[PDB]
RNA sequence: GAGUGGCGAUGAUCUGUACCCCGCGGGGUGGGUGUCGAUGGAAGUCUGACCGGC
RNA sequence: GCCGACAGCGCUCUGGGGAAUUCAGGAGGGGAAAGCAGAUGUGCCCCGCGGCGAGACUGGCGCCGGACGAGCUGC
């Protein structure tokens, strides 16, 4: 069910790096429930999930509402890599990252979901 | 120079001779747009050579599910052997207009003397066909009975369900409306059963003292009839009803032996046994709904039932509408639908969320995962119980 | 604000089949419920009887680009009770339910979606309503559902694609009438994320225009969305119904 | 509507034969007044927008009965060199305009084939026939009529063209398979009647190929036995019947159709000492078959239908007639 | 009966075979069909209980007030009995009151608000004020209410065609009075020729 | 020398169902509830002599 | 909510309204196979031009081309 699977040749790495930079700019909603709140409230600019979920059904619900809100989603293959990409000390299973009016981070979100649009 | 073309529609194939062909250089001209806009001019361009309906909606569903990927069927090759002339590409060919490129290549592959202009390539047959799609209601009305839009609608539900595998794993229906009717008829049997207790109890007082459990009252006042003709152990029933020897039956025949109230008549007793058969058949149907409802819910979404029980899991699935909606809600939104009480309210709300989306988005979901969810519930109950 | 049980009267909107419900401290755009007693995705709705029957689902510009355009001040929406609408990019059938509430029982909505899961919720909603057809196919392949869609009056377009004008281009070249309605939602961040949004909007208008539409008006959806445009145009004629 | 214009072409096209009928002594002048006015009323009715196949057949019936009226009145007044071909050409025009406007009307198509057959227009009949088959390919009426008239004309290859394309198309009902076994065995009846033809494995191929079809059932196989059960004067009818009964008793061996052909199987090549002989042989198969564990009600209804299905024959033992009446009473 | 011709007249059951053919039937299992089928037999059991309850109330009201039954019927008269509570407490009320039984919200709205009082109450669904139309509705509502105070007063203060000796006379007078009200000529109008002469 | 047990994004914690009277225990009214009641209340049961035909 | 002077402004004038009908136009919707691009009776045989087409030879460089032809059919 991971048909937007991100490729380990550095697209995963740019995803997790932009996760970390958004974590340092506090633009980051972590975990599946808070990701779901950000997508349902429409604050979300991009959303990554983790395909290393042991039952992946517990994150399969957010591609629905991301298709409804028309925000790009993409899966990285490790919730541990996403977890310390956030800086959490636990495994983050699905992360959402928003934006503001003016930031270089918002530019990096723009180019990043341009690459996600090249996937989907 | 297009000779024939092929219009494939949700009721069947139909291939048209075209004579007085289109202005292949002046297609974007406004008067040609008018002649491609009204029926009384374009119909001078198109005839109707053949129509081929669908002998069954199964043939329709295989017809979509071949023509979407772009493969012709053996009956389409049949109708084209029927209609097209026997041609190689030796000395005289036949141009056919086809709305699909791979169907064109397969159809020139099967028939060597047809040559097919596809409406993705050439705007001549794209327009000459686009206008058969505009007027193909009136163009087909003389031979196809009934509307085309319903055959389209059913064929689109059929192709969406056959492509997505919809109702093989969508069984939400049988518990939302089922808990609606279950709580509804529980209210009804409380109402009417309280009525028959009020009125036969108006005839015969102390049966309210010996026998509670309203539906067992209703069956025992179906069987006891009148105040007159009593024996305690009459026929094969009261041992299966309740206690017999020391407790109830002597209070029944003794209570009517020392009875106190008003007498009643026969047609009134017909009201109390028609109303009694009302209440006890309502209770039997309640047993049927709880049995098949709990079995079905443990066969469809077991996680909410093991962590909650099928009446309140039924109340949440009817309360949010479907497994897809309740799965789409977050944790605290399910928490919409001292601090220890609200704290464990938040914890069971969160596990009911995780149980909801694990309950829906498996194919035919299992049972032990909700079992280990209730194992976490028991060890958090123990996590407070260390106090 | 718009609490459950507040008295709020309903008057018609300027468009055909669109309603506006004015209350004491607020107003709420709303459509008429085609299947009464049932909310699709859990929305507030309005019940009233003739002087049981009449019901009005409240329609959200934050969950619907078309409600964002109607509250955005759009001249026409091309859709009326009786229309045929080709909806593009139909996730879960929510705005497809509001369009189906506009065109009503005698209308027909032809919902197209690529994803199977929104396909499933679309088959739930489209099993409840009988004027919407479910089509789960690729919008980049209109010859897949050329056996399913007749010549429609309106095309609504909400896809998050970089080749959006090409997709709507070939879909209109197969299914949209002579002088047809087209109503496209555009996300400038989705087409070109490194360009300014007015330039992305004007370039998409130019791609429709050399795709032989005729742009009537453009409005940007910006008290309700950011960097979203709604372009209202008409296929092969300057004036709509022909 | 420009019905006065196009109607004006058809009326002015009709005029010189009315000229010749006025100048011959055949019709009189007020008769031609009624005739021109009624031609006109039909032409405006027919070229009118909202029309019906009933209306087209009304004007065909009236125009053709006009041609017969002028024919008999011509034979009264002993005229010759007046001809019918403007009437026949005109009637082909009414039909061509008819099945151009309402082409999904098998009343129009069968009536136009009837006219084209009654005026001895054979090649044109085949052209109309092919156009009718192309607009109604799921019509066993048309495929049967094309195959049968092709067979009676004598071109069995063209008959088999119409039939094998027919069995390709009409595959819901068994009807056209029954008529192609019926017409192919009609041809084998012609071949053995004139005496490949010695083997005749073609309707056996129709049978064994017909196994794999969506209609293929036991009652339909009993209709195959009703088809093959006639023309018992042949070479290999026992081989064909025997293959049908053998194959049904290899694929559906527990059905009262198979027990019914187990009864009626020795009565194929009969029509006479063998008639009570094979009749009592059918009493051995009958008493052997009615006791068999199967759909006993269906076999009982089939044998009420069959014992009733013999009664019109003469020259029979009245004890056998009465005891089959008592067997109908007993079942 | 579906999942033949006794339940419903034919050629509509041809339509239910037609919609049974071409409909959008989602093939649910026979267990769920057993649940919806047992709800069907539940509600047709309640329809049979409606039939015999209706015959119960008809025969019982014939035994309690035959004057009422031989004016307006068991259901409407039973609802008058149910409003005022009992037979003697229905009999203690005047004929205008028995006209306005069932319309007390509009009635005290009108009387406290200086407006038009309601013409009838429960009475409207009898077999007679429904038979009339126009001003005959309020008029026969009045006189039916007067005759029915009289008849229920006879039943409440004392084979069945001598016990029902008031209701038959009030039926004959009140239905004859009906047809003399309804079958009336219009207002006399002059006829004018082609020239207005 | 071997085999068990161990929080947290698969969601920790915090403002918030009220106030008050007492030694984690108890009590006076909450407000929203969901029931069946109830006799209790809003709450009292139209007008009254002509009209139609001719 | 009716009435409303003076001053000022606008529309209109065989004064201003309402209804009935007769006549003259205009705009829009919906319905309609809504289809007179070349309008020659039918059938057979002989010729002429051509199409399918089994089967058969050949030239030049793995192809392309020539030129034979049972039969069947169109016009």
């Amino acid at each position: 069910a991971a048909w937007p699977k991100a490729e380990d040749p550095a697209l995963v790495q740019e995803l997790l790096d932009c996760v970390q930079q958004a974590s340092h700019y506090r633009q980051l909603k972590k975990g599946a429930n808070e990701t779901t709140k950000s997508v349902n409230r429409g604050t979300s600019e991009l959303v990554i999930l983790a395909a290393d979920t042991q039952p992946l059904s517990i994150v399969l619900h957010i591609p629905l509402i991301c298709e409804e809100k028309n925000v790009p989603y993409v899966y990285v293959p490790s919730k541990v890599a996403l977890g310390r990409a956030c800086g959490v000390s636990r495994a983050v299973i699905a992360v959402s990252l928003t934006s503001n009016e003016a930031s270089d981070l918002n530019s990096k979100i723009r180019a990043l979901r341009d690459k996600v649009e090249r996937l989907a | 120079v297009v000779n024939f073309l092929l219009f494939e529609s949700a009721v069947g194939f139909s291939l048209f001779e075209v004579v007085h062909q289109a202005d292949t250089v002046g297609l974007e001209l406004p008067e040609v747009k008018d002649a491609m806009k009204t029926l009384d001019k374009f119909g001078k361009m198109v005839k109707l050579r053949s129509f081929n309906p669908w002998t069954s909606a199964a043939q329709g569903l295989e017809a979509i599910n071949l023509i979407s990927e772009g493969i012709m069927p053996e009956y389409l090759k049949s109708a084209l052997e029927m209609n097209l002339p026997q041609t190689s590409g030796k000395k005289s060919k036949v141009v056919l207009g086809v709305a699909d490129k791979k169907l064109a290549g397969e159809i020139t592959a099967a028939f060597p003397g047809v040559q097919c202009e596809a409406a993705d390539t050439s705007e001549v047959v794209a327009a000459l066909l686009r206008g058969i799609r505009t007027h193909a209601n009136k163009l087909h009305k003389s031979l196809q009975e009934g509307d085309i839009g319903r055959a389209q609608l059913g064929l689109g539900h059929a192709y969406s369900r056959a492509k997505v595998k919809f109702s093989v794993h969508k069984n939400d229906n049988h518990i939302i409306q089922g808990i609606a009717t279950l709580d509804a008829l529980d209210k009804s049997i409380n109402q009417g059963a309280m009525r028959v207790r009020e009125w036969y109890g108006w005839h015969f007082p102390e049966l309210i003292r010996i026998v509670s459990d309203n539906i067992t009252y209703a069956k025992v006042v179906l069987a006891i009839g009148n105040k007159s003709s009593l024996t305690d152990e009459s026929v094969d029933d009261l041992a299966n009803v309740l206690n017999q020897d020391q407790d109830k039956a002597l209070a029944i025949i003794q209570a009517a032996k020392v009875s106190m109230g008003q007498d009643i008549s026969e047609v009134d007793l017909q009201m109390v046994r028609d109303l009694a058969s009302n209440v006890t058949s309502m209770a039997d149907y309640r047993r049927i709904l709880a049995e098949s409802l709990d079995k079905k819910m443990s066969e469809v979404a077991p996680n909410l039932q093991v962590i909650l029980g099928t009446p309140v899991a039924a109340r949440l699935i009817a309360h949010a509408g479907s497994l897809t909606n309740l799965a789409k809600y977050p944790a605290s939104t399910l928490q919409i639908l001292p601090k220890v009480k609200g704290r464990i309210s938040r914890y069971l709300a969160n596990k009911c969320s995780i149980a909801s989306r694990i309950d829906n988005f498996s194919e035919k979901p299992t049972r032990h995962f909700g079992e280990v969810l209730r194992q976490q519930l028991e060890q958090r109950l123990e996590w407070y119980a260390k106090g | 604000g718009a609490k459950a049980g507040k008295k709020v009267i309903v008057e018609p909107h300027r468009h055909k089949g669109v309603f506006v419900a004015r209350g004491g401290k607020e107003d709420l755009l709303c459509t008429a419920n085609l299947v009464p007693g049932e909310s699709v995705y859990g929305e507030k709705r309005i019940s009233v009887e003739t002087p049981t029957k009449t019901e009005y689902r409240i329609w959200n510009p934050f969950r619907s680009k078309l409600a964002a355009g109607i509250l955005g001040g759009l001249e026409t929406i091309y859709m009326k009770p009786g229309s045929k609408v080709l909806y593009l990019g139909a996730a879960s059938g929510t705005s497809v339910s509001h369009v189906a509430d506009i065109v009503g029982p005698t209308g027909a909505v032809y919902a197209v979606e690529f994803s199977h899961r929104s396909g499933r919720d679309l088959i739930n909603m489209a099993t409840r309503r009988t004027n919407v057809i479910p089509i789960v196919e690729d919008a980049r392949k209109p010859m897949a559902y050329r056996m399913l869609v007749p010549m429609v009056d309106v095309i609504f377009a909400d896809v998050a694609q970089p080749d959006q004008a090409r997709i709507v281009g070939i879909n209109a070249r197969l299914f949209l009438k002579q002088g047809g309605g087209l109503l496209i939602s555009i996300k400038a961040s989705c087409i070109d994320s490194t360009a300014p949004p007015e330039q992305v909007f004007a370039s998409e208008v130019q791609k429709l225009r050399e795709d032989k539409f005729f742009p009537k008006e453009q409005l940007t959806l910006e008290p309700y969305e950011r960097d979203h445009a709604m372009v209202s145009c008409v296929y092969l004629q300057k004036e709509f119904e022909g | 509507a420009w019905v006065a214009d196009k109607a004006r072409f058809y009326l002015e096209r009709a005029a010189p034969e009315l000229r010749e009928w006025e100048e011959k002594e055949i019709f009189t002048k007020d008769e031609i007044r009624n005739l021109v006015a009624k031609r006109s009323d039909f032409e405006h009715l027919v070229l009118a927008p909202g029309t019906k196949p009933t209306d087209f057949l009304n004007y065909v019936n009236w125009e053709r009965s006009l041609d017969r009226l002028r024919a008999k009145r011509c034979a009264r007044l002993n005229i010759r060199s007046v001809t019918s071909h403007a009437s026949q050409a005109r009637t082909f025009g009414i039909f061509e305009r008819a099945v151009l406007k309402h082409p999904g009307s098998i009343e129009l198509w069968l009536a136009y084939l009837e006219f084209a057959a009654q005026v001895k227009a054979t090649k044109r009949w085949r052209r109309i026939m092919t156009r009718a088959l192309r607009l109604h390919p799921m019509n066993a009426s048309l495929w049967t009529l094309a195959g049968r008239r092709a067979a009676q004309n004598g071109d069995m290859q063209r008959a088999r063209a119409h039939f094998l394309r027919g069995c390709r198309f009409c595959t819901r009902e068994p009807t056209l398979w029954l008529e192609y076994a019926r017409c192919e065995m009609d041809w084998l009846a012609r071949m053995e009647a004139k005496k490949p033809a010695l083997s005749g494995a073609i309707p056996i191929a129709v049978f064994d190929v017909a196994r794999k079809q969506p209609f293929w059932g036991p009652a339909a196989a009993e209709k195959f036995f009703d088809v093959f059960a006639k023309f018992g004067h042949l070479s290999c009818h026992e081989r064909i019947i025997s293959h049908v009964v053998t194959t049904m008793q290899e694929l559906f061996p527990n059905h009262p159709c198979t027990w019914s052909v187990h009864i009626r199987q020795p009565l194929v090549g009969v029509d006479t000492p063998a008639f009570p002989k094979a009749l009592r042989e059918s009493l051995a198969r009958l008493k052997a078959a009615l006791q068999s564990t199967t759909d006993r009600k269906a076999l009982a209804t089939k044998m009420v239908a069959w014992m009733d299905g013999i009664l019109a024959i003469e020259k029979l033992d009245a004890a056998i007639r009465t005891v089959l009446e008592h067997t109908k009473r007993s079942l | 009966a579906l999942g033949l011709s006794e339940i419903l007249p034919p050629e509509i059951e041809a339509a239910v075979k037609a919609a049974a053919d071409i409909s959008m039937g989602t093939e649910i299992s026979t267990e769920d069909y057993e649940n919806i089928k047992l709800l069907a037999v539940q509600v047709v059991e309640r329809s049979e209980y409606r039939r015999q309850l209706a015959e119960y109330l008809q025969n019982r009201m014939k035994a309690i007030s035959p004057n009422m039954t031989e004016l307006i019927g068991a259901l409407v008269g039973a609802r008058l009995i149910a409003h005022s509570g009992s037979l003697v407490n229905l009999a203690k009320n005047p004929g205008s009151t028995i006209q306005i039984l069932g319309a007390e919200k509009a009635l005290f709205r009108a009387l406290k608000t200086k407006h038009a009082t309601p013409k009838y109450g429960i009475i409207y669904h009898a077999s007679l004020v429904g038979q009339a139309s126009g001003p005959n509705k309020g008029k026969i509502a009045r006189q039916l209410a007067a005759k029915i105070a009289l008849s229920v007063r006879t039943d409440a203060f004392e084979d069945d065609e001598t016990r029902a000796a008031v209701g038959i006379q009030a039926r004959a007078k009140l239905e004859n009075n009906l047809r003399l009200l309804e079958g009336k000529p219009l207002n006399k109008g002059v006829a004018l020729g082609p020239n207005g002469i």
